């Protein structure tokens, strides 16, 4: 399979729930993997701009193009080494970097699929129909699924909105964009940004690129900005059946201040982003990437600068640890919007059951 | 409606009513147990040709347990499960007698618009089936269980009383790696050997055990992790009756310090009906086990009791041989087991 | 010469710092020693009465029976190795029990004295004016401030009462004599007692010995208590630098509850007890006891059942602690009354420099 073990940073001392180091750059690789996987796995490695709803999307897709050009061999039958390749292809992001409940879905949809067409049906007409029904479900699990909640914040969203925002989530970038251009309004648009991604920039940048207004934001002073803020959206990634918020960065804290001050938070999803799993703080199950991130002085992101920073082993015991995802409360992010448009974090899997 | 017609017929009525008032009948599983027995007693003998008639007399047979003993919350729990499993097949079987839509599993506008067989089978297989649900609930617990709790953290341990807890915390303390330190309560004028044969116990299971004065909850709780209740009972908005003593002052004491709160217990133990009072259903133990002397003692008018209450707000997950639930999602479950008639008998 | 080491049970984990060790049967000592301080010292060891109030009074009493028995050497000055006899009564008494507040007060008291009349005197003309110097200041911060805070309950109190209560404070018990005798209201009395020591009982015998409406109770033994009543009263032992309640045991917990069920409380203090030395937890400094205190099986105190437990040495693996000096929660008691009446405990040091 490669290379396994054998990395620096140490196991420390606190936190240590999962895993931390795995395949970047690529030697005696196996002559049956597919480039695509490689290329993906490549990007999220050292990724900026995809978080939760787009790397879905595009694994999809990955899926999709390797069942294009797979057909059925003359010795192995169509449900033969499918899903063992699938496995495969499943431990290898694993070992990558860990996944998400979407994903998880996602697969557990492909496996049903590939059950329920029996092996003796024509192998052309089998993967013409199949490819068809993947795009379909596609569309209607994430397309109509994002455009139904494009409705959902148009009847709630007042006549003039502030928005204040955390992350690179695709379908609120689509939403203000949307309020911007098509339906047409003033949007004063705050967006909150941490040392190691550039999530916020990055959806700055955009916003800029269709012309609003905009206000960058950094930890060390958000209440300045508040102390007139009137409507926020936080960065959804998975929701438990208990009724948090598994996601990005310290948009707890900008929650927390949110519920001292004034108004709830709110925050928009897809009906499959659900799991039927369940957490309730920050050590559960941590997502973690190298301590590395935070090496150089700030500014851009490759840049390979002298100074003074550079020490994991050689000062007398160094550890530069972090985190990337976290706790979101219950009490405070009343407001969800889905596929099956309306309710409450408060009734975490109604809609579990209903599918 | 009397004993008039359940004499020859069946007989362990008088004897339950005995094991119920007496407590000679100890633990909300042996009680379930029993209930569960004189069930398939009805079962075995009575005589039906009807069916209507039948249910009748069963919720009249239910009213009639509830009367002689209310506290005995699992007793009722499981007539009722096993009046819904009949009520189901009643429902199916009427289907193909006279020879249907609904968006879900269930509906309420069904409700508004005008609506022999081998049931006795399917009754039968239903205790059968009960049973089999209250030999294990640690055994689908385990699971969402040694998942919470993790290393160099603290808990705290009220009730040491429901048997499942105990067993809960020390599949908790199996693994090798994991790690913790153990605070326990003890509660005293109906708890206290209980708390010392915990704390035992856990000393013999090798772990680092701590016995506390119920007064000193407030000297240590800014090192508290977690927060664990011994519920004997489970009901409608959420909350539950508990296995006396020393739980409700510590949860409180937890809510204000923010600290949480867990339940481990069941769907035996679920009940549907409302806790509209704790006057009604939480009883007392005896004064004469507190202090010595009498006729000074007349003055002397101490109050102590046994069960606990606890309200919805403090607890916040109630994870189950199904799986991990929320107090403002129980009542589904609870819908899920017992049918929208049997509530009221 | 004295004693030490032989200590018995396990010695735990956590919260090691204080003495709570030892010379409970006496084995040779020191040879030209006055006997009453040891008496004394034994006394408070095995103590089951005494909280906070008396304690002090007692060892006044002690020091002006030494005074009184005091007798000047023939050879050197009435205070050479007196210093030396001090220390040691001072080390025997922190072997025995700490040195409370109060007592470190009288202390600095005595050196005080010690240096107001420096050696140059006779004998029975000194301690003649010393001895009664000393009754005089008795009579005056102490009993006086007793009577004037008794007399300040008093008025406190308005039309129908019904009062849950706590505490071995001698202060409380007079007061609630004095609601039931020479007040003739409506004053209801509930108990709660506690394991470590018993003064719930001894003030519920104190209450009979009046005929006192007396409901008990415990610490437990609460949530079904207040289902009309209203007042809720407290006896601290010191208040520090902080304001914080720097009391006996079970407090805290009844604060609270009192504080969720609506309405609020009252302790009652002294105008001596205040200290200098800082500190914000139970940790810091404690009366730390022997676990002997967690041996007897409920009901009464002389019993003594072969039961299910008896052992700790031979326990492989258990750390049976008790604590015995809490510090309650600053905001939570309203009302202390002390020599000026009536005032919020965001005082803390206000009489401290006023001295």
């Amino acid at each position: 399979p490669g290379i396994s073990s054998v990395i620096p940073t140490v196991l420390e001392q606190s936190f240590d729930n999962s895993s931390l180091i795995s395949v970047k750059e690529l030697l005696l690789n196996k002559d049956l993997i597919h480039p695509s996987i490689l290329l993906l796995t490549s990007h999220l490695a050292h990724y900026k701009i995809v978080g939760s709803i787009p790397r879905c999307i595009a694994m999809l897709e990955v899926f999709q193009i390797v069942i294009k050009d797979y057909q059925t061999p003359k010795g192995t039958t169509l449900s033969r080494n499918l899903t063992s390749y699938l496995s495969h292809q499943i431990d290898l992001l694993k070992k990558a970097r860990p996944l998400s409940v979407t994903m998880g879905n996602a697969i557990r949809w492909l496996k049903q699929e590939i059950s329920l067409i029996d092996p003796s049906t024509p192998d052309k007409a089998a993967k013409k129909d199949l490819c068809e029904k993947i795009g379909q479900f596609a569309k209607e699990k994430i397309e109509l699924a994002d455009q139904l909640i494009i409705d959902n914040a148009s009847t709630q969203i007042e006549e003039s909105t502030t928005i204040v925002t955390y992350g690179s989530s695709k379908v609120l970038t689509e939403l203000l964009l949307h309020n911007a251009i098509s339906l047409k309004k003033n949007i004063k648009v705050i967006v909150v940004d941490s040392r190691p991604l550039f999530e916020g920039r990055k959806m700055a940048e955009t916003l800029r690129n269709a012309g609003v207004n905009v206000m960058y934001a950094l930890i060390t002073s958000l209440d300045t900005i508040f102390n007139d803020v009137d409507y926020v959206f936080l960065g959804a990634h998975s929701i438990l059946s208990n009724g948090f918020l598994y996601s990005r960065a310290g948009t707890a804290m900008l929650a927390m201040s949110a519920k001292r001050r004034n108004i709830p938070v709110l925050v928009c999803c897809e009906s499959l982003k659900f799991s039927q799993r369940v957490q309730l703080d920050s050590v559960t199950f941590n997502e973690l990437a190298d301590p590395n991130d935070l090496v150089n002085i700030d500014y851009e992101n490759p840049v390979e600068r002298r100074g003074n920073k550079g020490a994991l082993l050689n000062q007398f015991i160094k550890e530069r640890k972090f985190e990337k995802k976290k706790l979101a409360m219950e009490n405070k992010p009343k407001g969800n919007k889905i596929g099956g448009k309306k309710g409450s974090e408060g009734e975490s899997k109604d809609a579990s059951n209903e599918e | 409606h009397p004993n008039a017609a359940t004499s020859d017929v069946n007989v362990t009525i008088d004897t339950f009513v005995a094991k119920l008032k007496r407590r000679q009948v100890q633990g909300s599983y042996a009680i379930a147990l029993e209930t569960l027995q004189l069930l398939m007693r009805f079962i075995s003998a009575a005589r039906w040709n009807h069916v209507n008639d039948l249910i009748e007399q069963i919720r009249d047979l239910g009213n009639s347990l509830e009367k002689a003993h209310p506290t005995a919350f699992s007793c009722g729990n499981v007539i009722r499960r096993i009046l819904a499993v009949l009520r189901d097949e009643v429902e199916e079987d009427t289907m193909s007698t006279t020879v249907v839509a609904e968006p879900l599993i269930s509906s309420m506008f069904n409700l508004l618009q005008k609506p022999k067989t081998d049931y006795r089978q399917v009754a039968i297989q239903g205790i059968k089936d009960l049973i089999d649900e209250i030999k294990n609930i640690d055994e689908g617990i385990q699971q969402i269980a040694i998942d919470l709790i993790h290393d160099h953290e603290i808990l705290l341990t009220p009730t040491p009383d429901s048997k499942t807890v105990l067993k809960f915390l020390i599949t908790a303390r199996e693994r090798s790696n994991r790690t913790f330190t153990v605070l326990v309560t003890e509660g005293f004028p109906n708890n206290t050997k209980n708390a010392h044969e915990f704390a035992k116990k856990l000393a013999q299971h090798n772990i680092e055990t701590l016995v506390v004065p119920d007064s000193a909850v407030f000297a240590l709780m800014s090192r508290v992790g977690k927060v664990i209740i011994g519920t004997k009972a489970v009901f409608v908005n959420g909350g539950t009756i508990s296995s006396n003593s020393g739980v409700s002052s510590v949860c409180e004491c937890a809510r204000e310090f923010r600290t949480p709160v867990f339940a481990v217990a069941g769907l035996y133990k679920l009940s549907p009906l409302y806790p509209f009072d704790v006057e009604k259903f939480v009883e007392f133990g005896g004064s004469q086990r507190i202090l010595p002397r009498m006729d000074p003692r007349k003055r002397l008018d101490t109050v102590n009791q046994i069960t606990d209450y606890v309200p919805p707000e403090n607890i916040d997950i109630y994870i189950t041989n199904v799986g991990g639930f929320n107090p403002s999602f129980i009542y589904r479950i609870a819908w899920d087991n017992y049918k929208q008639i049997d509530v009221h008998l």
